[PDB]
């Protein structure tokens, strides 16, 4: 989840500036403009810092699913569990920030293409790699792109 | 055409299902930080409202005029006709909203492609689309001119067939 | 040239007495139609990628990135303004369309009419005709033997 409520005991020692940014719940982007375009939309699943397809189908309203590839609409960089919707931001404006990589042999100058569950591979290109894939915890990578589009 | 088109002897007849009207709000869904330009137009030509528009720079003016994906600079969403100026979204920003199709049976999810007359097609006619256009509705006939709400996000990577 | 404002003074005063043809000047900076709601990003500059397009340029790591003036399939945005003091250039990405006097390559800028695509080439200029969508909106107009602008419409990829 992106903010796993726990209770905890003792307070947790946080006084270094460095590194404190890289983490699965930091939301929205690095750098982030007035003029960016943001729409929330009705989920499923998980696709929380990843790239989110538009799924159509009692009749409901379209919603939004972890995707990539020739479905690729978005990419979700903030989500609200209370409501059950995600904000999204539409593939036609560009965006920085830390996404979901497959595994760790994204590299830096690395193209990557968003898959099929929304996480970033490497080689239609659509980001251009910041850094190296590190490891949040178990097999979540967070790598930092620059999404400018499809090729 | 024309949108506004007329005294009436007597006025026309829930909430629901009343946005379906020609000179209706185009966007279904608006957005500050949208991107509108305005542009001149044939007068005699063809009416770009609820159309997609392409630029051609005449030897007087730049003048928007209805065209194809393949040449695609915008949709126009709204026309002023005392002065003859059509307002125009570019394709770099999304859109989701009601446009002018040919095709009075057109389900939703399907795949749609803008033909010569900037008009909403089936995207099986054979042409290599190469924007990415989904019915959100199914096509209705306004008696007559068929309309049909879309949503359109940028260009498609490779043409698909 | 190599500066958006002329290196060398002038000796002379300007009449200001007409208002046509005044805007084709190197040092105009900016777009000549722009909306409000335009995103502008600014990044290190390497080189002068002054109104020409630029392409991400990485280094060893010690340094962040910046930009340099480039296109092809590495094309990211366009310049339109900078700061020499700071040595920052103001970017437009691709995603926002742009309307404004480009550098224009110095080979067959005659053959450039309105309505002509045009791409950029490796060093960011713009070139006749592939993956960028760019319209000429008027022809070349020469401010130096080896310098051409043209004023180009800008919108998204093919």
């Amino acid at each position: 989840m992106k903010n796993p409520q726990h209770d905890a005991s003792l307070l947790s020692n946080s006084n270094e500036f460095r590194d404190k940014n890289v983490e699965f719940f930091a939301s929205g982007g690095t750098r982030t403009s007035k003029f960016d375009k943001l729409e929330n939309h009705p989920f499923l699943g998980y696709p929380y810092k990843r790239g989110v397809k538009r799924v159509i189908q009692s009749h409901y309203e379209p919603h939004v699913e972890a995707g990539g590839g020739e479905d690729l609409y978005g990419i979700c960089i903030d989500i609200d569990e209370f409501s059950k919707t995600a904000t999204i931001v539409p593939i036609t404006n560009n965006f920085e920030g830390y996404l979901v990589a497959k595994d760790s042999t994204v590299k830096v100058k690395d193209k990557l293409i968003f898959n099929k569950d929304g996480a970033l591979e490497k080689v239609t290109i659509n980001a251009t790699a910041l850094t190296d894939a590190k490891q949040i915890s178990n097999e979540v990578y967070l790598v930092k792109v620059a999404v400018f589009g499809n090729k | 055409y024309s949108k506004s088109m007329i005294e009436n002897k007597v006025f026309s007849s829930c909430f629901k299902s009343k946005n379906e009207r020609v000179d209706a709000y185009s966007f279904a869904c608006s957005s500050y930080t949208d991107k509108i330009e305005e542009y001149l137009y044939d007068p005699a030509n063809s009416f770009p409202y609820k159309r997609g528009v392409k630029l051609v720079p005449k030897e007087n003016s730049i003048y928007v005029e209805v065209g194809a994906d393949t040449d695609m600079y915008g949709i126009c969403v709204d026309v002023c006709e005392f002065s003859c100026t059509a307002y125009v979204l570019p394709i770099t920003n999304n859109f989701e909203g009601y446009l002018v199709t040919r095709n009075p049976s057109i389900k939703i999810g399907e795949i749609l492609d803008i033909n010569n007359n900037g008009v909403i097609i089936k995207a099986g006619g054979g042409p290599p689309t190469a924007i990415n256009i989904y019915a959100l509705s199914d096509s209705f006939t306004i008696n007559s001119i068929n309309l049909i709400k879309v949503a359109i996000f940028g260009n498609r990577g490779l043409e698909k067939t | 040239a190599l500066m958006k404002n002329p290196q060398q003074d002038s000796g002379l005063l300007s009449n200001s007495i007409d208002f046509r043809d005044q805007n084709l000047i190197f040092s105009n900076s900016g777009g000549v139609c722009t909306s409000s709601k335009d995103k502008i990003e600014n990044y290190p500059a390497k080189g002068y990628p002054y109104k020409r397009g630029v392409k991400l340029s990485f280094g060893d790591g010690t340094t962040e990135l910046e930009v340099e003036a480039g296109g092809g399939d590495d094309l990211y945005g366009v310049c339109s303004d900078i700061d020499e003091f700071s040595g920052m250039a103001t970017v437009i990405p691709i995603t926002n369309n742009f309307t404004g006097y480009l550098t224009l390559k110095k080979d067959g800028q005659n053959g450039v009419n309105p309505g002509d695509k045009l791409n950029f080439n490796q060093h960011g200029e713009l070139e006749k005709v592939k993956s960028v969508n760019a319209i000429a909106l008027s022809k070349a107009h020469k401010l130096t033997e080896d310098l051409f602008i043209v004023l180009a419409s800008v919108f998204g990829n093919r």
